[PDB]
RNA sequence: GAAACCAAAGUCUUUGGGUUCCGGGGGGAGUAUGGUUGCAAAGCUGAAACUUAAAGGAAUUGACGGAAGGGCACCACCAGGAGUGGAGCCUGCGGCUUAAUUUGCACCCGGCCCGACACGGACAGGAUUGACAGAUUGAUAGCUCUUUCUCGAUUCCGUGGGUGGUGGUGCAUGGCCGUUGUUGGCUGGUUAAUUCCGAUGAACG
RNA sequence: UUAAAUCCUUUAACGAGGAUCCAUUGGAGGGCAAGUCUGGUGCCAGCAGCCGCGGUAAUUCCAGCUCCAAUAGCGUAUAUU
């Protein structure tokens, strides 16, 4: 029952984190 | 005035899925 | 030989396919387009809509280093190596320098007559991260590149063979994919490699097969970050049948009534103006009924857009061939 | 081709706007 | 909507001495001319590394060794397996050079050269400009960044005199095409030689802004010793001037070819070739030297039923 | 005179009686600062940086939701009557479902059938046309799936953003129909019936 | 020729049909002379001294073709009449 913009709910964005340089 | 919820190819009160049952909400002053 | 000379001519084709129709394909007969475009997504304003910057983030960023605040760490290194004194020695000394792991070919360089140029970097100039570099095409060479093809960098005083990623260069938060390097404007190539701090000149350089280098494009570091989002787009072209007041019947679109309930509720336009969406699949070979905001002729194509953010490949190279002299074609 | 120049050229223009 | 005549719309009613100047001025191309004067005494000098000329000739009939020769005051020349560069020293007018050579076309000789050179001399053609190859060489020059530059011809004299000032005529506007208002010299004789090399000395020089805020370095003598000759590595002794900034242990070195390395130590011998005829102060440890971690380190259904009666 | 208007605002491109003050696109702004007068409030003199394609004058109406008077109407109303809207049936628009629920028969699901230009191939070794049979098919049908019999140049495979073809459509276009009075003059079968079918002309105004 | 030259002038020889021995610089809505042509972009990119053009039929943007003005010259900035 999913369609183009259901999906994109299912897309976690916690987990590919790169190395942060702070200030 | 319920301008969304006016069927064009009708007279009466089509529903919509996204919002809920047709309705049309004024203010006072 | 000649199949190097085919795979040219098949570059060139594609390449005026491209500069024709921007980047259309022709949809799958049996992959369904489900499955084939899974990850393609629809935007509406494309620069206005809202893509979040840190979905589906691969495992080669997992690797690369990321500043907070890249103008300012910029900014206050320097403020520093302007104004606050290091100690060592400075300007004008004849020095000697004992480094410790290096090899004995470089030795063999020196001997022969290559020469031999050092230089200490600034701090956080090592690590692996996402450069930007603006680049123009050089008008003496003229053979197409693909997007994700090897090329050779001079940036900053290093050399390195590695695999860029072609966008446009706009101030906008999406960057739209160029699949081909074009000889009129100025592109971004987007690559993995070790940082530099700007200003750099850039040099993009392409291996011939006798040995020598030509010169593809000139241009200079622009930024390092991998927020940056190179989105590539994908262009679907149906047909109508037959024109109603403010509805069509287009074909040759989809092929399945579940790739139409599928990429349903993104919008489409057509190439003469006109823009609209799908109102419900007809038949199941791929037949839909759409409605428009206007009445549109017989002669007018209707499009789609499908958008992906895609990520450059880690084919980060040190190592670069020593040319042979440059010479007539 | 090659346009014509100088004399010739005011000679075509005159020939294409007062004789014909 | 416009009101007529019958709503009322009431007519609205209209109801420095010139010591002081002077003064300011000469204060101002003081400091001017003071900035002016420390930065050329900066390069070049007693107290500076030497002036480094980037000799590329520009076309195939150029000889360079002839004109090499011509260029060579005290010289001390360096030589390798088959390039020569020579250092060259003019106590009458102070001043100390180090003359390299490269030929176009080769690429990573030209580029790693130019990046490092204070002066590009440029050799022409009296009858061509330059050849393909050298378009090539300017191309690749002008991208990477062009330091300051000298244009000179070698071959006026063997042409009669007519068709010398013919030939310079048609060579500048041959050349002007790429260097648009600039003065060509000549390299014929001592005196023309004498001339281009006090051009050279008092030019303004071009500042290229990489390289400036980096330290860099030319290696004019390396030797090795292997730490294990199997494993086929060991320290690396580079001697050479340094040129851009103050240089330290606590950063890495780049070698243009070879990548990062890390320096274990930075001494000071004495001046091989100074104008006017051991000591280390450096530590070493990781309590902020930078690493080569240039990655992270972190990791009910019948048989006969379809679809449609199911 | 721009006109409203003026016996002056006339004696002005046919421009000079004498003389004082004073304006130079709109704002910044009569503001800042300096000077001067004043008990004070303030008065007098008075910028620039900057900003903008307008600001304004003379009269004239014309649209301009609208507003005030009337006329008419059971598709407007008073007094009513029958009602629908309440329930069931079926019918139209919507909406929902599915292959379509055609429409203000495209298609569902299947099966059929068939453009040149140039170049590279196959092409009489035969390119190609026509099929006895059995069946695939939902059924047959060489238009199909196996078996070789015949006609033999009437050829057949692919690729190009270059033309393009029983192409579609609008303009001009030559002929041609119709459109804008008067007087004459039976071999055949078949049915009640000179019945049915079947072969079979001239002048005047 | 000239101090000696160069250039100019004078003369032998060679030297032109795509006579390739190839004329550019600004423009084509109005002011202001010269296109409502075609392809691309679609209030974007841009143009435009000024009025203005561009938001899917762009006489004005980027180009091809054609046309216009001056011509070995023609644009631009500024001072000034």
């Amino acid at each position: 029952k999913w369609d183009c913009e259901s999906i994109c709910s299912t897309y976690s964005n916690l987990y590919n984190h790169p190395q942060l340089i702070k200030y | 005035p319920g301008a969304e919820y006016k069927a064009k190819k009708a007279k009466g009160d089509v529903k919509k899925k996204g919002r809920p049952d047709p309705y049309a909400y004024i203010p006072l002053n | 030989d000649e199949e190097a000379e085919a795979k040219m001519l098949e570059k060139y084709k594609q390449e005026r396919l491209e500069e024709m129709f921007p980047d259309e394909v022709d949809t799958p007969r049996d992959v369904a387009a489900r499955i084939r475009f899974q990850k393609y997504r629809g935007l509406k304003s494309f620069r206005t809509s809202p893509w979040d910057p840190k979905e589906n983030l691969p495992q080669d960023y997992a690797r690369i280093f990321q500043f907070q605040n890249f103008t300012n760490t910029r900014k206050s290194i320097f403020k520093e190596v302007e104004e606050k004194e290091v100690e060592g020695a400075e300007v004008g000394w004849y020095v000697t320098l004992h480094v410790s792991e290096v090899p004995v070919s470089v030795v063999e360089c020196f001997r022969q007559g290559t020469p031999l140029i050092a230089f200490s970097l600034l701090p956080h100039e090592q690590k692996m991260s996402v450069l930007n570099m603006v680049v123009r095409r050089d008008p003496g060479n003229t053979e197409p590149v693909k997007a994700k093809e090897e090329l050779i960098f001079h940036c900053g005083f290093r050399r390195f063979r590695a695999s860029p990623l072609f966008s446009q260069h706009t101030a906008a938060d999406k960057h739209k994919l160029q699949r081909f390097l074009t000889a009129d404007m100025a592109l971004v190539a987007t690559v993995y490699a070790p940082i530099t701090f700007p200003p750099a000149s850039v040099l993009l350089f392409k291996q011939k097969s006798n040995g020598m280098h030509s010169l593809i494009a000139t241009g200079h570091l622009m930024s390092v970050d991998p927020d940056r989002m190179v989105i590539k787009r994908v262009v679907l072209s149906g047909h109508p049948f037959k024109i109603f007041t403010k509805m069509a019947v287009v074909r040759y679109m989809f092929f399945n009534r579940e790739d139409v309930l599928w990429f349903k509720p993104v919008e489409l336009r057509t190439k003469w103006g006109r823009r609209g969406h799908i109102k419900e699949p007809l038949g199941t070979h791929g037949h839909m009924k759409c409605s428009f905001d206007g009445k549109l002729k017989s002669q007018d194509t209707v499009l789609m857009n499908l958008y992906k953010r895609v990520f450059p490949k880690w084919t980060y190279d040190p190592y670069v061939p020593e040319p042979v002299p440059w010479l007539k074609s | 081709k090659k346009k014509k120049t100088g004399r010739a050229k005011r000679r075509m223009q005159y020939n294409r706007r007062f004789v014909n | 909507h416009r009101p007529g005549p019958l709503k009322q719309q009431n007519k609205a009613h209209k109801g420095l001495s010139r010591v002081d100047q002077r003064h300011r001025a000469s204060q101002l191309r003081k400091q001017k001319k003071e900035a002016v004067l420390a930065e050329k005494r900066q390069l070049g000098g007693k107290d500076g590394p030497p002036h480094q000329v980037l000799v590329v000739p520009l076309h195939s009939r150029i000889s360079l060794p002839e004109a090499m020769q011509l260029l060579q005051g005290t010289v001390h020349l360096n030589e390798l397996g088959n390039t020569q560069n020579f250092m060259l020293l003019c106590p009458r007018l102070k001043h100390r050079w180090f003359f390299t050579s490269a030929r176009p076309g080769d690429l990573h000789v030209v580029l790693d050269m130019a990046k490092v050179a204070d002066t590009i001399l440029f050799l022409l053609d009296p009858l061509e400009g330059w050849d393909s190859t050298g378009d090539y060489c300017l191309s690749c020059l002008f991208a990477q960044g062009l330091p300051t530059y000298t244009l000179a011809v070698q071959g006026i004299s063997g042409l009669p005199l007519k068709k010398q000032i013919d030939t310079r005529k048609k060579l500048s506007k041959a050349v002007e095409k790429r260097f648009p208002h600039d003065k060509l010299l000549l390299l014929d004789t001592q005196q023309e030689a004498g001339m281009l090399l006090r051009q050279l000395a008092n030019q303004k020089q071009q500042h290229l802004a990489f390289r400036d805020r980096r330290a860099y370095l030319f290696a004019h003598a390396v030797d090795f010793v292997p730490s294990e000759e199997n494993n086929l590595v060991g320290t690396l002794k580079i001697s050479g001037y340094v040129r851009g900034q103050t240089l330290n242990v606590n950063r890495l070195l780049h070698i243009v070819g070879y990548g990062d390395f890390q320096m274990k130590q930075i001494d000071a011998p004495g001046d091989p070739f100074p104008l006017n005829p051991k000591v280390l102060m450096k530590a070493d440890p990781g309590r902020q030297e930078s690493l080569q971690a240039e990655v992270i380190p972190d990791p009910k259904v019948p048989k006969g039923t379809s679809s449609y009666q199911a």
